[PDB]
RNA sequence: UAGCUAGUAGGUGGGGUAACGGCUCACCUAGGCGACGAUCCCUAGCUGGUCUGAGAGGAUGACCAGCCACACUGGAACUGA
RNA sequence: CCCGCAGAAGAAGCACCGGCUAACUCCGUGCCAGCAGCCGCGGUAAUACGGAGGGUGCAAGCGUUAAUCGGAAUUACUGGGCGUAAAGCGCACGCAGGCGGUUUGUUAAGUCAGAUGUGAAAUCCCCGGGCUCAACCUGGGAACUGCAUCUGAUACUGGCAAG
């Protein structure tokens, strides 16, 4: 998006998949690939692939697992306009654990319960549920 | 060498004075939002040898005048 | 709405009038019952109602209502103002006390007898 | 403090007994239970989700004799401990000397229990306490004063005791007339009818 | 005059005082510096009536302080007994 | 063997030409101590037949809950027309720190540990459907494991 | 309340204080402050804390303690660490 | 504080009872006297006023008034809205401001981690301890969610440079 290419990803996510479609294209990024690792290794969803070298886009092939979506709801956190930012303490829980959240992590992007573990706080790019 | 508060200079007109305006960041307390609060302060500046606009490193000095507490160690930056 | 808006003028408080003006955060104020008015209350009610002109100590004078069982009081006998608005009469908000100053208890009342100045027949 | 109490329109209303008399009043033997607590007779109890947690926690303040403010403070001390808070209040009622002295065996109702409390007749770790509230710590060993010993009441309400059940969490040595308040009471063992999880939502309003 | 004297705070009739290192212009229960110790005056072994720490009293008089008179027999009451 | 509570009950009215005719509601709420619901919703003329029919609607949409333990997986949100709903799971021997309408459904379904509160509208009639939405959308952890690699 | 400010902002020198400093004097420069709210008006002692609240927050600041300010109203200074 | 002597000997009220809310019957009154926090009562029974009996609740207290927060998500950061319920400037342009696609390098300001000082004592919480219990006092811890300095990271945000 114009403003924010993260909040506008997420909502390619949730709306093609209340459209159920199986696989959504964007122009991909960095930080958009480095969630996508993050999101298809909790199994939010199948697989991707990036391609394109000029305009690089970004593929996801949305999951579910019945007629109903795998990701319930995907949350954008840290808007540009108010950022958020956590330590390794007060790092939200997603439904009390059972999803997940993304958070930049000095030591890269990451879910919360490794960067729990990695006890290093980050930055909230969005909750995963 | 206490922390060297870098600023930008606003004002070399005034005599073997100058004015540093200082940015910071702060989360605002109350609504979370990173504001950009300047800190204006005057420095004293023994040549007038630094023009409006470079990034300067002033220091805190016994006061040298009424409001003007801060002298500068060295320049990292031409006004133009 | 915007955080941003927010930040360029805070998210104002909600001003509230005190519903007692006269007693200023005193619980109870003297007052000296300059005259006193039977004046009717709404349509919807009947039976006619005793209120009193106050001047309070404070400059303000007010209306208050004697409520009870039957009235004793008289033209310059000093009262004791209460708060707590009557529903009918249009603005008779203070409540004058039964039986703490100069204004005598009720007659022949068991019940709830606190709330008037009449205190423990034999019994 | 005590208020000399309603008498069994006490126990009448919550229809269980509620043991301010004890003999062979458990059957009616002028005690006409649920007749009528007075003026209407069996009215129906149109109890609102509210009443039936004020007829337990009344319930239960008046198997004890505490009071609102007792009460309360028990409350808030059972709220503040860790764990089930319900078992909690039940727990910290149970400690209580007055109830103790009766469990023990000792008198025949919390309030003869209150009275002996009271007129220094039950002696705890060797130090006289007349305060009826006096939390029994476990292991303490509750006794009778020697001028109390044999005064009147102990050799015949502890005789009214062994037909009762033996409440498990406390060991009775009648025959010396010395008890040992071995360990802390728990639920279970504290067999009563009593459901904690309405009182606990009476005063979490 | 820096002094390390003591100051009362226990509940009425039931005195309670902490040994407290404060200069003396303050009023007892005002100011003060360093609180290095207690004195528990009730007795018959209900407790400790006495935890002082005497490193930092030794400290602070070898550095100008005068140790007051109730708390200098307190010193010693302790090194009596131990 | 299923527990069964009402809620609540009303004087609806009707004009007709020549007079004004009422009704009575009785929406009720039904389940067991192991997450069903078929909270119930029914019309009469006089409330022991309006009571009975939705006692009757009720026994029927038992629409499944999933209790973890006598308490919620997770901090449901709820809504339905109006009147947004919050539950979170709450520690044991905590009672049901719920308003009314929650109060029914929450227990009949058998959970015993949770506190609750509503925000938008508190009748009665939406508050039971948007509390019990709520607790259709649980998420308990075998079947969110079940959906992805766990 | 949208402009305020001439010892007013800075610099030379004197002079002044325990001490730096327009702290004061002569002189020169013509600045400084202000939308990130100056100046003006109204109210107010400030804090640890108190109450309330799930909490964020709200409201307060009697008691106890730290700092401040005043001592019939208004000027001044002496004596002295 | 303990011990002796008496005798139940000296020690119970207050509000409330129509719904909200635990707790109703009888009589007098007859839109009158009156009540009332709200809904609302009183015009021929009125469980709503006044009295009695009875019950409920709290108890050396118990009621009323005042004041604050709550409930009030009713100033909504957590946590609201703007077609018709209150609410999109009549419409543009635009300085300041606020946000900013993408890759690499750099910095390390935001951020994050760790560390060091400091955050008075008492308060608050925790495990205790002493007052016959409790209020109360008290030891030790925790906590004081902050600030400043230092050392790391470098994903994200900012700077600078190259695209």
């Amino acid at each position: 998006s114009m403003q924010d290419p993260i909040a506008d990803m997420l909502t390619r996510i949730r709306n093609g998949q209340a459209a159920n479609k199986a696989a959504v294209t964007m122009p991909s990024s960095k930080l958009k690939v480095a969630i996508a690792n993050v999101l298809k290794e909790e199994g939010f969803i199948e697989d991707f692939k990036v391609e394109g070298d000029t305009k690089p886009e970004l593929e996801l092939t949305l999951k579910y697992f019945q007629g109903k979506a795998v990701v319930e709801s995907i949350q954008r956190v840290s808007r540009p306009g108010l950022r958020i930012y956590k330590r390794k303490d007060e790092l939200p829980k997603v439904m009390a654990g059972l999803g997940i959240a993304v958070v930049s992590t000095s030591k890269g992007v990451m879910t919360d319960r490794a960067a729990r573990q990695a006890g290093l706080g980050g930055e909230i790019i969005c909750y995963v549920a | 060498k206490i922390r060297t508060l870098q600023g930008r200079v606003v004002s070399d007109k005034m005599e073997k004075s100058i004015v540093v305006a200082i940015e910071r960041f702060v989360k605002h307390p109350i609504y979370g939002k990173f504001i950009k609060r300047t800190t204006k302060l005057h420095v004293h500046d023994e040549n007038n040898e630094c023009g409006i606009g470079d990034v300067v490193e002033i220091r805190e000095c016994r006061p040298l005048s009424k409001t003007k507490s801060w002298t500068l160690v060295r320049v990292v930056e031409k006004a133009v | 709405a915007t955080v941003n808006q927010l930040v360029r003028k805070p998210r104002a408080r909600k001003v509230a009038k005190s519903n007692v003006p006269a007693l200023e955060a005193c619980p109870q104020k003297r007052g000296v019952c300059t005259r006193v008015y039977t004046t009717t209350p709404k349509k919807p009610n009947s039976a006619l109602r005793k209120v009193c002109r106050v001047r309070l100590t404070n400059g303000f004078e007010v209306t208050s209502y004697i409520g009870g069982e039957g009235h004793n009081l008289q033209e310059h006998s000093v009262i004791l103002i209460r708060g707590g608005r009557v529903k009918d009469l249009p603005g008779v908000r203070y409540h004058t006390v039964r039986g703490a100053l100069d204004c005598s208890g009720v007659k022949d009342r068991k019940q709830a007898r606190s709330k008037y100045g009449v205190k423990r027949p034999k019994a | 403090a005590r208020y000399l109490g309603p008498k069994l329109k006490l126990s009448r209303r919550e229809g269980t007994d509620l043991f301010l008399k004890s003999g062979v009043r458990a059957i009616d033997t002028k005690c006409k239970i649920e007749q009528a607590p007075g003026q209407h007779g069996a009215r129906k109890p149109r109890l609102s989700d509210y009443g039936v947690q004020l007829r337990e926690k009344q319930k239960v303040r008046r198997i004890y004799g505490v009071l609102e403010r007792q009460f309360r403070n028990y409350y808030k001390e059972a709220a503040r401990l860790k764990g089930n808070t319900g078992e909690n209040l039940l727990a910290l009622l149970e400690g209580r000397l007055d109830n103790v002295v009766y469990r023990m065996g000792f008198g025949a109702t919390r309030a003869e229990a209150r009275q002996l409390v009271s007129h220094k007749a039950i002696m705890v770790n060797g130090r006289v306490v007349n305060i009826a509230s006096y939390q029994v710590s476990p292991n303490d060993v509750v006794s009778i004063r020697e001028k109390a010993k044999k005064q009147s009441r102990v050799k015949a309400a502890l005789e009214l005791a062994e037909q009762r059940e033996k409440p498990t969490w406390l060991e009775v040595d009648a025959g010396k007339m010395e008890g040992t308040f071995k360990r802390k009471p728990e639920r279970s063992d504290l067999s009563a009818d009593i459901n904690e999880h309405l009182i606990v939502e009476l005063y979490s309003k | 005059m820096v002094t390390i004297r003591l100051a009362r705070h226990g509940a009425k009739k039931r005195p309670f005082y902490q040994v407290v290192v404060a200069d003396s212009r303050n009023a007892r229960n005002g100011r003060f510096i360093e609180r290095v110790g207690f004195f528990n005056p009730i007795a018959s072994e209900k407790e400790e009536g006495t935890r002082l720490d005497l490193d930092r009293i030794a400290h602070w008089v070898g550095q100008g302080a005068t140790i007051s008179d109730r708390v200098a027999a307190l010193i010693k009451e302790v090194n009596k007994a131990a | 063997e299923l527990q069964e509570k009402l809620i609540a009950v009303n004087r609806v009215s009707k004009t007709v030409k020549g007079g004004r005719i009422f009704s009575f509601t009785a929406l009720t709420v039904v389940g067991d101590g192991n997450g069903r619901v078929g909270f119930g919703y029914g019309k009469a003329r006089e409330v022991p037949a309006a009571i009975q029919k939705a006692m009757e609607k009720a026994r029927r949409n038992m629409i499944n809950v999933a209790l973890n333990n006598g308490t919620l997986q997770h901090p449901v949100k709820g809504v339905h027309t109006g009147s947004r709903v919050f539950m979170q799971p709450a520690s044991e021997g905590t009672g049901i720190i719920a308003g009314g309408a929650m109060r029914a459904v929450l227990e009949v379904a058998g959970v015993h540990n949770v506190l609750a509160k509503a925000y938008g509208s508190t009748n009665p009639i939406n508050v039971v459907r948007a509390t019990i939405d709520g607790l259709e959308n649980m998420n308990s952890p075998e079947m969110v494991a079940a959906k992805r690699g766990k």
